[PDB]
């Protein structure tokens, strides 16, 4: 599918956006 | 925006800061950013209308990198070259915009049957192009610019161009010039900030048509954010001045 | 307004209300409608006679035929209904005096006041709504609820307390007259003797104790307040 | 009209009754009921006229219930979604209306002939489309555009659109809006009180047209009925914010 | 024929509408 | 204060309080407890930095529990007792936004007043007081009867009136504050989250007609009229 629908679980929080947690996204 | 003196906390002597070019070569200032926003933007460029469908969907949004092309990406409508046009440079350091949008549509014929513009104010949805709305296989007898909301026609034997100027009929204080990502199934309320209605054209017979987008006279941007991370390969298509 | 002690008669605070020679008193509180204005100018035009008033007459209290409201009855059912004036000529107290001027002259303006009087018990409860619609002929089977009626000019009558209601309805017709009386040599291309509707609902139920009251009854009197009538002819008997 | 504040007894404390929304977005104000009334209304949409017969009839009268389409009744050349307008459901509460109408009228074509546009002031019917007065089959010798009563002419290779203004030439102080049943056989003269005149469309070559409607600038409405007994599904074809 | 031209005759009256002594018309 | 005559929606003379985002009204006339002071001057001593309100939060009204008088209660039976403020933090109304800086504060002086409404209908009758004690850890079980109540700072409610009654209650305590929360960390030694108490206690019982009800029911209400906190701490749930 599409993969820029949905977020990877490890990456993101429950709102479907980069968690804050996840410092490397940069 | 942060101009920075702040931190330049160094008081030594300086060269001279001499006198402004601005004036010298003409009176035509242009750095203005309502100015820049205010000169037109090529969308589409010779799209077809098609009298099977409801109408040609126009998103009220200003020119950024929402429209933006990649290279490798699926072919859509818009014109590629609209993320690299001033304006829409402009509008991705600002994340707030407020005021009406003027829209240049250009119908390609002379015939003298009527084309209608409908406005459609912020419903929640984002859409463009060709929509059958409710999936239906018939809108002649149901037309979307007769169902009560404000409509202006276009006759091009008479004039084939027409300039309209749509409100900001929205809840919202602000819209949304852009997002990280376009295509992102997120909160579906957030998900439709990014406009403040549609425009949608419809004709009687198959018609192509070009449209442009330019910012009103009561229209502001804020929440300023910067300039992005850019790349550029300008350099190699040109030969330098020592051949 | 304020009620006293009890006395050899009860509470002794009544109001009344006195037209011509007729006398409606009220026991408790009273609702009453906006005077609102009529159509003036075209009568002059309309007419190149002088018009008549007869006060004597007309402006008096006359009661019509009574309503039964029993516990059967739902929201949005009509108790009654009269079609103004015809059903107050031909249907409703044909014998009054009011009547009269009607049976000679064949054209009219005419402003109406409609006060009604319930007689509910104190262990009932209910409310009922009365309403007009003006220039109601083929537009009677539409815009015809409950919500309609509070939306147009009304009275509210709760059944438990008894208070009075006072619907004054102004003169407001497509045309400048209305006509008074069909007759076999006119015409029967237009509709006589009705500019206005007049509705009586249900708005809520009637209620009642254990074995208690499963009815109670509500009485119409009318009134003109200005009848003005046109185009004098020969007298005929009413429809 | 009864606002019902007579009923409401009560005078308790309540909360703060707060600051208006109005003037905050625009100045575009559009609570004005003439306002509505007077931006147009789609009513044919793309419909023949034939010059076999004397012109196409247009009854005058205001958008409204009278025009409203029902599933599974007979087809006509209306526009469905009339009924579903503002000032049609505007229209549904004032059975009284005065003053003026104003018709746009479009003719889909670019050609030199003219096309006449004839008012008729109140005879007592009430007639719609192709008709043949007095059941003739020739009418370029004897047209109604040229028996007398007041005519316009649109030039389409000139200006396929026009908009004339109808006067209030009748009887009756007001004009009926609706009846509760449109077809149904009731004491004449009544029955063609809901009209006041008709516009007559005559080309001289077949040819489509497309008409609007809205009030004049001298038009008021008055006889308050109130909100009339709805249906609506439109919660079934749209999903909600969660998902 | 059409049903909507005449109204029956048992809740009408003479004029063709509803009768003002039907009151179940509601 | 008097009343008048029936109308559509009865007899219209009801007066009301309103505190911050809440309304309570009132059909008959209510019954209002003496304006009493409480002890000042220590606050400043006490608490060397200074103390906070919390108007829009702790002045609101807000409903607690309701009381069910039943024709089986006898003269001085408990109806219902508090512990104020524990049993309004912990007991009654737990998800209150008057509760929230009882979270934060560990002291505080709290002056409050409570309204209580009856419901009972014109055929039953019977008397209920309410009285508040003032720093009553371990003084609950004496001078707790009807009489004690009647000295005390009380008011009194007809079951077949319905007046309304509104009760003022000072700080009075034997020290500078009252201890909002026990915790784990804290001490033992010391009783929190009271310093008074409020009876609700039957005075007359309950009677009733032939057929008639067997119960009624009353509903009280609280709001801090001065409601200062002192010495702030981490954000704990309440007991």
């Amino acid at each position: 599918d599409n993969p820029h629908r949905f977020l990877p679980a490890n990456v993101s929080n429950r709102w479907n956006e980069y968690s804050s947690a996840y410092l490397p996204r940069v | 925006m942060d101009t920075g003196a702040k931190e330049d906390e160094d008081e030594t002597a300086n060269f001279s800061d001499g006198v402004t070019a601005m004036g010298f070569q003409s009176l035509d200032t242009q750095v203005s950013i309502k100015d820049i926003l205010r000169r037109p933007v090529l969308l589409f460029n010779h799209v077809e209308l098609d009298p099977d469908y409801t109408g040609f969907f126009i998103p009220i949004m200003p020119p950024s990198r929402m429209m933006q092309y990649k290279s490798g990406d699926k072919e859509t409508s818009f014109q590629r070259l609209i993320g690299r046009t001033p304006q829409a440079a402009i509008m991705n350091l600002f994340r707030f915009w407020r005021g009406s949008l003027r829209y240049t549509i250009i119908i390609h014929s002379t015939d003298g049957h009527p084309i209608y513009v409908t406005h459609v104010p912020h419903t929640g949805n984002r859409v463009y192009g060709l929509m059958k709305v409710n999936n239906l296989h018939e809108y002649t007898k149901v037309p979307i610019f007769g169902c009560g909301l404000t409509t202006e026609m276009i006759i091009p034997s008479v004039n084939p161009s027409i300039c309209v100027e749509v409100p900001f009929d929205t809840e919202n204080n602000w819209a949304v010039t852009f997002d990280e990502d376009a295509q992102r199934n997120y909160s579906w309320r957030d998900k439709g900030d990014t406009v403040t209605g549609h425009l949608v054209v419809t004709p009687v017979v198959s018609v192509y048509m070009s449209v442009w987008v330019e910012a009103g006279d009561d229209f502001e941007v804020s929440n300023f954010y910067g300039p992005p991370s850019v790349k550029t390969n300008d350099w190699n298509y040109a030969f330098s001045d020592e051949h | 307004e304020v009620p006293s002690k009890e006395s050899i008669q009860g509470d002794a605070t009544q109001q009344s209300s006195k037209e011509e020679n007729t006398i409606i008193t009220r026991d408790q509180q009273q609702t009453v409608s906006e005077n609102i204005p009529s159509t003036v100018g075209d009568l002059v035009i309309a007419s190149s006679e002088p018009t008549q008033q007869f006060r004597s007459l007309t402006n008096r209290w006359m009661p019509i035929n009574s309503i039964r409201v029993t516990v059967n009855g739902k929201r949005n059912d009509l108790l009654a209904q009269y079609y103004i004036p015809e059903d107050f000529l031909s249907t409703h107290a044909k014998c009054a005096p009011n009547t009269i001027p009607f049976e000679t002259y064949v054209y009219g303006k005419y402003e109406l006041e409609m006060k009604f009087v319930a007689n509910g018990n104190k262990f009932q409860c209910g409310k009922v709504i009365i309403s007009v619609k003006f220039d109601s002929y083929q537009a009677d089977n539409i815009n015809t609820g409950f919500q309609a009626a509070l939306s147009r000019p009304h009275i509210m009558l709760d059944l438990s307390t008894n208070n009075e209601g006072v619907l004054k309805i102004p003169f407001r017709y497509h045309r400048a007259f209305v006509r008074n009386q069909t007759h076999k040599t006119a015409t029967a291309g237009v509709r006589p003797g009705k500019f206005a509707s007049i509705y009586v609902q249900v708005l809520s139920p009637l209620q009642t104790g254990e074995g208690g009251a499963n009815d109670m009854f509500i009485r119409p009197f009318y009134r003109y307040t200005r009848a003005e009538f046109a185009g004098m002819s020969y007298k005929v008997p009413l429809t």
